[PDB]
């Protein structure tokens, strides 16, 4: 089924006039942003040469790219991650843009290609050799090595060791094709050499790749009375320089002018397209008329020995104006098609096809029958799936953009238990990749949230020790994601997120500490000291202290004084936490997890050892009392929680003396207030099922650093970075560059804690 | 005399503030000790005899859809070595305190491999793997290397430390699973630390003891 | 040049149309245009490859280009222009010898006599025009032109004595046809019934002599062996018609019933030309099960000993599946080299015409094949457009062999070109694979450009690639790149000169190309802020009349390729120019685009070079007309363009009783 | 022009179109005359040492050829032996002076680079075969005009590299190090090594 998640429109800046249309571009990456052109054309061109990147979480920020692009954008690619952008016009000019300072809102481009005067018709990254399939009948099979499993893909240009060369492959409307090899250096190297000798026009062409390291590339001259002709080409490094060596393969006519009845219609073949990259054997082709269509599906199955036989094609439809194949790489076998049919699997099997009036079609694959049917209620001309296949984003004859949902299912209804294991399988896809799972968001009811939760911590134990530990901030991330989808569990999403942020300072204090001689090697001092401080469950902090080795938590009292405010946010949260204790609240999770309080205790302890060092480091605590230790009065209170806790088989309900003690803190110290970190501007939680959301772009629908713990203004002076999941602000460059503990800020470079990607914002100048 | 030196480098949060240090007390003269003298423009690629430097450089599991190793071809300059060394940017880590030592060892072992296939004017070479590390391995066997794949560290720096290949390890924080690592990858059958911090372990090659 | 190089088979009134155009865009003396006229016709013949096309340049300037002055005689005092344009031409003495050396004869003399035939010139006129020229000129094989121009008649009384079959008398066909067989005697007609659109009736008398020879009579091996060296003669010589002048010159273009003839069912289903690539297993190369083994039983019996009745047009449809059939015993391995040689001989040997037609099926099969799977079916052509078979040749051999040798050099070219394969039949194909193997296109563009500006003239091979540039990277980005090419220019010279060749090079596909112009360049030069310094007065007032003769010649109203790639072509241009007589005719909707737009400029503010564009083009628009583009011209920019500055307003208004008010309005408030 | 002026300037330089074509020796691109040691230079022959184009009388609108830099002429004087004082009468070159002229730098670059391509046609056919000649001459005239400053060393061979580059070039590489060889061995001494 398809439900319209939004709709976002240009605001009074359309109504193009005197200059006709011009084709789009469209492309998804694996992060979730769009990089997409339009036929905006007010007062300049270059509003037609402009690259908009719509981060799909917050669509209303829409930045755009102004490329200097002479000619009209043909093609836009992302990379096999998600980092770098080919775009290509007509008139050679491939320019790879990147990120800068890597925020997703600024672009810049230093390497690229030129075969000047041919318009590029083709444009592919080189294939890094990495592939993996899915495996649907193994979706209880309780491990991912079952699930997802890598299907040994030789990369094209392998150099020096396992290591793919990155590199993009361009095919013009000559007969030229050229590929640029990038370096590990800055160097790039470039080759165009002609396809056949028989050089002749190139009206469409698509680039697939092979086992072997082999590129296979179909050129069309749009004629559909002509054949489509095939092409090897192997790249080769020769001492200094790319070499390219192309071989002729068997070409194939088409169906529908053998038709001996009426064969004159559909003249034009309009697209061409293999039906995965890596999937070089199979073919969809688009025959047009002015009215209708025909598309066709053929492979290149061997008996002549290799020969384009059909599988099928479809009856007669309206004039396709957009094709979309799906990214998922199912496994595609006989029993993986029965299962899929059985339990009502369908994300890897539909391509979507957009027509001239309003309608959508999911076809299948391989036999090109409808599975469903949306009706616009103006033509789509650009659409792609994502790389999960729920979502369908795209761009249509006026302004406006839309992302549609399509269910697992394609809208015939299933028990909540398949739904779940739908839902969850493609998690774990997304858990076992780095992929973005926004689009997995977009599916889950409220209702089923909270069981879907516990699938999850079910599925993160059971695996082998090793994967438990590469997918802890992933499950964290995707358990805070859910929870904040459904009213019952939106309470639990700050819990999670300062999880995330307690083990980020834990692990780097600990990491700070270089033991300045080995005494009881075989254990480093990040163990010495939890082994320490869970066998000493002294209510003191003096006798904890003493038993530790202070000699060795030593720091050159520089960046020791530049962690201050990790220490204030240590100290004010634990003051927050106990005094939480008497009354659900952002801390209500922490008064029952033993291990959270062991490391919040193993922190104080730290902070006592580094301010005996340096009293400047500390955190500061207003006192209602001049003759108190404050640190010792909130590690009093901590360890006599902890203790409930750190029982075997325990949930001791905390007794009366710890709950009057903690009644009496807001009386001793004043608790200062914190801010929590999901500040929730996300689609997610505001959509609904069968109601769009129409947005205008650029409409939009107690400042801190959340990293760095420093208080901003009111209106604030320096600009900042904002996450695009959780919504965590930084400021953009570091207050101070000497003083600047390197092991704290240089994590956060190029992501969030949470994973999402920083999103430079704009200043308010009020 | 001729050095296939290969340099294993963990670009990540930790090893950054502490990267510059190492290079200048470390890095830089185990560099002139294969290369007699600084090196300074004049130095060519494209001798196939002769020292051939090579970096790899790895990554943790927070670059999720990113490559995990970044490797360099071989260059006999030492110069355009010292360039690699500085365009390293440290800007990887997260919520974690390990890395993927195996990755990079496997791809390591690949390029001993195609440096074995390379030099066969002589049969046997100074095989130098220095490991410039600030992190415990993790637990993943490797996973992104062909014909070393499913093989943990203690495996391969088995296999570096049979065939002769002689493996050191710089660290900027002295560490317990790395000590244990170096004492593995012994061959078959001196103080160089100028910080009292910094743990290093070097099987071969001469640094000025301090 | 244009018409000279591409379709000399044309009619002559498009010709005389466009030409009357021309003469009116740029306004044009009679003397210099018919001088012009001469000096291109002769320049061509000079550059002219040796060959059919010198015998096809010698039809256009000796028949075709008296007979198009007549029409614009009659259609216009013209005596005495053409009189003076040749005394015009008589002071060039270098282009006349050049042009006598290469005719072998004072070629001027026959051209005087010739105009003197069609009543351009009186006759006192023409005598002293001799004289003046054998003054000039002061200081045993027949030339091509007294071939041609006493073989146009031998056309004419051709078709008159061969609608008879000579009387049904076979052995006279054969020997007329031999005789044309003969050295160049086929080319000479061919070229004459060209240039004096008399090659369609020709086509017609060969092909029912074709359909008549098809099928045979009861007849012992004597008669028999006459008819099918009549349908060799007749086969041949239609393929060679096809592959010359087009295949358009074949077709029956109304056809009422069934009874389409076998040629033109072949050449439509099974010959390669230029744009047209076959398939293979289409249903016309499966005939049948039945007769393909009756043929491969009669080509291993021996000599066919039985071409007392063989159903010629069944024999040369079913070639296709029988060499399919052979060609799958070889791969197997079934059948040896030895045996192949035997079979190839039973083909080539007594009849020609079978050797094109299985040719022409492997052709198509080897187009489809890999790289790898071909090495066999090449040596198949090897075998059977190899030298002659002899001993058992029915007659006229050796011409047949030659004819079928021209005829497989072009069939076979494309495939023998893919992979590096000389068969080495022995110019034939003298403007044939033009471009440069790797360099990219636009740089031949510019440089094509470059030496026509520099010349000041289009050359043939020019015309050629680009006409091959057009073909290949499409209308628009072949009108741009010129257009781009225009605009860096910064002299009035120039300027000027590459407006007036880019004209003529744009009449290649000038339809599609003032769609592109009016359409997509134009609208994005003048909306682009940052464009519309590149229309500045030197380039621009050039660019201005080249937009204007663009739209008024397609309004009032061509090669085989753009014909083939119009059908080709679909598009939605009520959807492209959706406007905020017919109206659903594209070229219309493109120009109410324009003019709104064109009003929309002069109606804003911020005057800059644009605004001086739209000026010139709507002046332009006024003074070539002769009054229509300007119906199309909304009667806002009456208004405005006094505005901003009499004639102007009385010409664009084009005078309805409503248009009355807003031209008095305009005419009387100045 | 400004697009204010237009037409009324432009086409008035177009009607001093005739004049120039009085003024125009016609052919002047392609004559070339007959290089002799002797000194006493007539001055049709003269460059321009920035543009290497025709010194032209006023400052009317002359062929759109004359404006162009005649490497021709240049090409055709280099290619000759012993035509060193007469490219120095061209090019106003003096001795006492020692310049960095930069087109004649670039003109003996791209002599190398045709003495590279003609000996990679085939120079085995014909053992003399004007090559190994040409190859001569190269040397004498190059190691003089690198000699004495007119142009460099190093801008000259890494300008040689980028021709060079991907060319593939390769069959008479051993001349081209002959010929560095000459300088090299000839002025070590004189300059540093960086160059
Ligand atoms: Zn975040």
């Amino acid at each position: 089924m398809m439900d319209l998640a939004y709709v976002c429109e240009w605001e009074k800046w359309s109504k193009s006039t005197h200059c006709p249309s011009v084709p789009l571009a469209c492309a998804w990456s694996c992060r979730n942003l769009i990089a997409f052109t339009m036929d905006l054309r007010s007062d300049d061109q270059d509003l037609t040469r402009m690259i908009h990147i719509l981060d799909t979480e917050h669509p209303w920020d829409l930045h755009s790219i102004p490329s200097e692009h002479h000619e009209a954008i043909t093609c836009l690619e992302w990379d096999q991650s998600g980092s770098r952008l080919l775009s290509a016009d007509a008139d050679g000019q491939i320019k790879c843009w990147s990120m800068a300072d890597h925020l997703a809102n600024s672009w810049e481009s230093s390497v690229g290609s030129l075969v000047e005067g041919d318009p590029i018709v083709a444009l592919s990254w080189l294939h890094n050799g990495v592939k993996l399939a899915l495996h649907v009948e193994k979706s209880g099979a309780s491990s991912f090595g079952e699930k997802f499993s890598r299907v040994k893909f030789s990369p094209s240009l392998t150099l020096f060791g396992g290591k793919p060369m990155e590199g993009w492959i361009a095919v013009t409307v000559s007969g030229l094709v050229t590929v640029s090899l990038l370096k590990p250096s800055g160097q790039v190297l470039t080759s165009t050499e002609s396809l056949c000798r028989l050089r002749g026009r190139v009206a469409l062409a698509d680039i697939a790749f092979t086992g072997g390291g082999n590129i296979v590339v179909a050129t069309a001259d749009g004629s559909s009375a002509s054949p489509v002709q095939f092409y090897k080409v192997c790249v080769s490094v020769v001492s200094e320089k790319c070499r390219i060596d192309t071989e002729i393969l068997p070409s194939l006519f088409m169906r529908c002018t053998t038709d001996l009845n009426r064969k004159d219609k559909f003249p034009a073949i309009t697209h061409l397209k293999f039906l995965a990259r890596d999937m070089s054997e199979q073919v969809l082709l688009c025959a047009s008329s002015q009215t209708s269509s025909i598309v066709e599906c053929w492979s290149l199955r061997k008996e002549t020995i290799l020969k384009w036989r059909i599988l099928s094609a479809t009856n007669d439809l309206d004039r396709v104006s957009a094709v979309a194949l799906p990214k998922l790489p199912i496994s595609l076998t006989n029993t993986d098609l029965k299962v899929a049919s059985d339990t009502q699997f369908y994300p890897g099997l539909g391509l979507a096809l957009a027509f001239h009036d309003g309608s959508v079609h999911i076809v299948h694959r391989l036999s090109l029958q409808t599975m469903a049917v949306f009706y616009s209620s103006v033509h789509l001309k650009a659409m792609q799936l994502s790389w999960t296949s729920l979502a369908l984003v795209g761009i249509d004859s006026h302004g406006k953009l839309s992302v549609l949902r399509l269910s697992p299912s394609m809208g015939h209804p299933l028990e909540v238990g398949l739904a779940l294991r739908h839902l969850l399988f493609l998690l774990e896809y997304c858990m076992v990749t780095g992929y973005d799972w926004w689009d997995i968001l977009l599916h889950v009811q409220p209702s089923m949230v909270q069981s879907l939760v516990e699938k999850l911590h079910e599925e993160y134990t059971r695996q082998t020790a090793a994967l438990q530990q590469v997918l802890s901030t992933r499950i964290l991330a995707m358990k805070a994601s859910l929870c904040k989808l459904s009213p019952c569990t939106v309470t639990r999403v700050c819990d999670y997120h300062t999880k995330l942020f307690l083990i980020a300072i834990s692990s780097t204090l600990k990491s700070l500490l270089r033991p300045h001689f080995l005494n009881t090697p075989d254990k480093s001092p990040g163990d010495r000291l939890t082994e320490i401080c869970t066998k000493i469950t002294d209510v003191d902090i003096d006798k904890v202290m003493i038993n530790l080795k202070t000699e060795e938590f030593v720091l050159d009292m520089n960046t020791l004084q530049a962690l201050q405010q990790l220490l204030q946010w240590v100290g004010d949260f634990v003051l927050y936490l106990l005094a939480s204790l008497p009354n659900l609240r952002p801390g209500h999770s922490f008064l029952r997890d033993g291990t959270s309080l062991g490391m919040l205790r193993e922190l104080m302890v730290v902070i006592r050892i580094w301010g005996l060092l340096k009293p400047s480091c500390l955190p500061v605590y207003t006192a209602t009392s001049d003759t108190q230790d404050s640190m010792s009065l909130l590690f009093r209170l901590l360890t006599k929680l902890w203790i409930c806790c750190r029982d075997e088989g325990p949930a001791s309900e905390p007794d009366e003396a710890l709950v009057d003690e903690c009644c009496l803190l807001p009386s001793q110290l004043l608790i200062p207030s914190l801010d929590w970190l999901p500040a929730s501007d996300g689609l997610v939680s505001r959509l609904q099922p069968k109601q769009p959301l129409r947005l205008q772009f650029g409409r939009a629908p107690p400042k801190i650093d959340h990293l760095r713990r420093l208080h901003l203004g009111a209106c604030p002076t320096e600009e900042c970075k904002a996450c695009t999941r959780c919504g965590c602000v930084t400021m953009l460059k570091s207050p101070n560059r000497t003083t600047a503990v390197k092991q704290w800020e240089q994590r956060w470079i190029k992501n969030c804690l949470c994973g999402g990607l920083w999103w430079r914002v704009p200043l308010s100048y009020p | 005399v001729v050095a296939d030196v290969v340099f294993v480098i963990e670009g990540t949060a930790n090893l950054g503030p502490y990267f510059e240090g190492l290079r200048k007390h470390y890095l830089l003269p185990a560099i002139e000790y294969f290369n007699g003298g600084p090196p300074a423009e004049t130095d060519f690629g494209g001798d196939y005899g002769g020292t051939q430097y090579s970096l790899v450089v790895f990554n943790t599991v927070d670059c999720a859809p990113e490559s995990y190793v970044q490797c360099h071809a071989p260059t006999s300059s030492a110069y355009e070595f010292v360039t690699w060394l500085d365009g390293i940017k440290f800007m990887g880590g997260g919520g974690e305190s390990c890395s993927l030592i195996a990755e990079g060892l496997s791809t390591a072992l690949q390029l001993f491999d195609d440096f074995k296939k390379m030099r066969e004017q002589i049969g046997q070479t100074h095989r130098v793997c220095l490991l410039i590390c600030n992190s415990p391995p993790y637990l993943l066997p490797a996973v992104e290397s062909t014909t070393y794949s499913g093989c943990t560290t203690e495996n391969l720096v088995q296999q570096i430390g049979e065939r002769g290949i002689h493996f050191s390890i710089v660290s900027p924080r002295k560490l317990p699973a790395l000590r244990l690592l170096f004492e593995k990858a012994a061959p078959p059958a001196t103080d160089v630390s100028q910080d009292p911090r910094h743990m290093v372990l070097v099987r071969g090659l001469v640094l000025p003891v301090g | 040049l244009l018409e000279g190089t591409m379709n000399l088979t044309g009619e002559t009134q498009s010709l005389v149309e466009q030409l009357t155009m021309v003469k009116r865009m740029q306004h044009i003396p009679t003397p210099l245009f018919v001088l012009e006229i001469w000096k291109a016709c002769f320049v061509g013949l000079i550059e002219s490859p040796e060959g059919t096309e010198e015998l096809k340049w010698t039809a256009f300037t000796f028949l075709k280009i008296p007979q198009v002055l007549v029409k614009l005689k009659k259609y216009s005092d013209f005596t005495e222009d053409v009189n003076c344009a040749f005394e015009f031409l008589l002071k060039l003495t270098p282009l006349l010898d050049k042009a006598d050396q290469r005719c072998n004869c004072d070629c001027t003399n026959f051209l005087l006599q010739e105009c003197g035939k069609q009543g351009l010139l009186s006759e006192a006129s023409v005598n002293n025009l001799m004289a003046k020229r054998k003054a000039d000129r002061e200081h045993n094989i027949q030339p091509n032109i007294q071939l041609i121009l006493r073989a146009e008649p031998t056309v004419t009384n051709i078709l008159k004595t061969m609608d008879a079959d000579h009387s049904k008398s076979p052995e006279g066909l054969l020997g007329v046809l031999g005789h044309m067989l003969s050295g160049k005697s086929l080319d000479l007609l061919l070229a004459a019934a060209a240039a004096t659109g008399k090659l369609k009736s020709f086509a017609r008398k060969f092909i029912n002599l074709n359909e008549f020879t098809t099928y045979g009579s009861e007849e012992s091996t004597k008669p028999a062996s006459v008819r099918a060296l009549l349908f060799d003669i007749s086969f041949l010589m239609l393929c060679h018609v096809a592959q010359t002048y087009g295949s358009e010159v074949i077709l029956s273009e109304s056809r009422t019933g069934a009874e389409v003839p076998f040629f033109e069912t072949w050449m439509q289903t099974c010959m390669p030309e230029e744009g047209k690539i076959l398939n293979p297993d289409h249903p016309c190369f499966r005939p049948d099960s039945t007769k393909v083994e009756s043929l491969v039983a009669l080509l291993n019996n021996s000599s066919e000993m039985k071409l007392v009745q063989m159903k010629w047009h069944e024999a040369c449809l079913s070639i296709s599946a029988a060499i399919l059939e052979i060609l799958n015993a070889w791969e197997n391995g079934v059948l040896a080299f030895e045996s192949i040689q035997k079979i190839t001989d039973n083909i080539k040997g007594k009849v020609c015409s079978l050797a094109v037609c299985a040719v022409a099926w492997l052709v198509a099969h080897v187009r489809m094949l890999g790289l790898d799977e071909r090495e066999k079916s090449l040596q198949m052509i090897r075998q059977l457009a190899g030298p002659l078979f002899s001993e058992n040749t029915l007659q006229f051999y050796n011409e047949r062999v030659v004819i079928m040798n021209s005829i497989l050099e072009r069939m076979c070219a494309d495939v023998l070109q893919q992979t590096a394969t000389q068969i080495k039949f022995p110019d034939t194909m003298p403007y044939w694979n033009l471009l440069p193997p790797k360099r990219p296109i636009k740089e031949v563009l510019t440089d094509i450009f470059a030496k026509v500006l520099e010349k000041g003239w289009v050359d043939s091979r020019s015309i050629h690639i680009f006409d091959t540039l057009l073909h290949m990277g499409g209308v628009y980005w072949f009108c741009n790149n010129l257009i781009k090419e225009l605009l860096k220019e910064t002299r009035k010279e120039h300027t000027l000169r590459a407006v007036e060749l880019l004209y003529s090079i744009f009449c290649l596909d000038m339809q599609q190309v003032t769609l592109v112009l009016l359409g997509h360049i134009l609208p994005g030069l003048l909306t682009d802020s940052s464009k519309w310094h590149s229309l500045m007065d030197p380039p621009g007032t050039a660019l201005a009349k080249l937009a204007v003769w663009c739209a008024l010649s397609s309004y009032s109203s061509a090669s085989t390729r753009q014909k083939k790639r119009h059908r080709e072509d679909i598009e939605d241009y009520i959807s492209l120019f959706p406007l905020d007589v017919n109206m659903r005719d594209p070229l219309n909707r493109v120009l109410a685009n324009l003019f709104l737009l064109i009003s929309s400029i002069l109606g804003s503010r911020t005057a800059g070079p644009h605004t001086q564009f739209v000026q010139w083009f709507m002046e332009e628009c006024v003074d070539c007309l002769e009054q229509s583009v300007l119906q199309f011209m909304p009667f806002t920019t009456v208004s405005e363009l006094v505005k901003v500055s009499k004639v102007v307003l009385a010409i664009t208004d084009l005078s309805l009783p409503l248009g009355r008010q807003v031209a008095a309005k305009a005419i009387a408030a100045l | 022009p400004h697009w204010l002026l237009g037409n009324l300037v432009s086409d008035f330089v177009d009607t001093f179109r005739p004049t120039a074509r009085i003024n125009s020796i016609c052919g002047r691109c392609s004559l070339l005359p007959v290089v002799n040691n002797s000194g006493a230079i007539c001055n049709s022959w003269k460059l321009d040492p920035a543009t290497l184009r025709f010194p032209l009388k006023g400052l009317l609108p002359y062929d759109k050829d004359l404006f162009e830099p005649q490497t021709a002429l240049l090409r055709y004087v280099l290619e000759q032996p012993y035509s060193r004082d007469m490219v120095c009468n061209m090019l106003g070159l003096n001795k006492q002076h020692k310049q960095r002229c930069p087109v004649l730098e670039d003109q003996l670059v791209d002599l190398v680079v045709y003495a590279m391509e003609r000996s990679e046609t085939e120079e085995k056919f014909d053992d003399g075969g004007t090559s190994q000649l040409l190859w001569q001459h190269l040397s004498s005239q190059l190691i003089f005009f690198v000699l004495f400053q007119f142009a460099s060393f190093p801008h000259m061979v890494l300008s040689l590299h980028q021709k060079l580059a991907g060319r593939g070039l390769i069959k008479g590489r051993d001349h081209l190090m002959w010929v560095l060889l000459q300088f090299i061995s000839g002025s070590i001494q004189k300059n540093a090594l960086a160059d």
